[PDB]
């Protein structure tokens, strides 16, 4: 069963930072790339960070560049989100997601397709 | 056959002289055929690190 478990809740303000973590049940952590999307309510899904299948980061967004930063985990199949210098204006809900194409899909590596 | 009997005069008979044997001539190595391979392509041939 491929659960997907959350955690760092809590109340965090302006000017500080923040850190989040995925968990991922039921597949392998290594073979799909795990990305990050936004959605603040009254506004549609919008990209934020990705990171491919090699755990090799493909940038910052244009709205929050130089403060943001993503790594995985694949010893322990985790991830980590981490928030530098956080502003009000980035208020939002973050959400975790997983690619879905099966490694060595022929002509670049597979790294599309969020899913769950 | 006259160094085989440490004499001059060799008397009517058969005496074994020494042994024949055939070389070997040329060397043979076989193996099944390969099947798998590392994945070092997957990693030189990718789109980033």
């Amino acid at each position: 069963q491929v659960q997907l478990l959350e955690s760092g809740g809590g109340l965090v303000q302006p000017g500080r930072s923040l850190r989040l973590s995925c968990a991922a049940s039921g597949f392998t952590f290594d073979d799909y790339a795990m990305h990050w999307v936004r959605q603040a309510p009254g506004k549609g899904l919008e990209w934020v960070s990705g990171v491919s299948w090699n755990s090799g980061t493909i940038g910052y967004a244009d709205s929050v560049k130089g403060r943001f930063t993503i790594s995985r985990d694949n010893a322990k199949n985790s991830l980590y989100l981490h928030m530098r210098s956080l502003r009000a204006e980035d208020t939002a809900l973050y959400y975790c997601a997983k690619a879905v194409e099966m490694v060595r899909g022929l002509g670049a590596d597979p790294e599309y397709g969020m899913d769950v | 056959t006259k160094c085989t009997l440490k004499s001059f005069t060799v008397e009517k008979g058969i005496y074994q002289t020494s042994n024949f044997r055939v070389q070997p001539t040329e060397s043979i190595v076989r193996f099944p055929n390969i099947t798998n391979l590392c994945p070092f392509g997957e990693v030189f041939n990718a789109t980033r690190f």
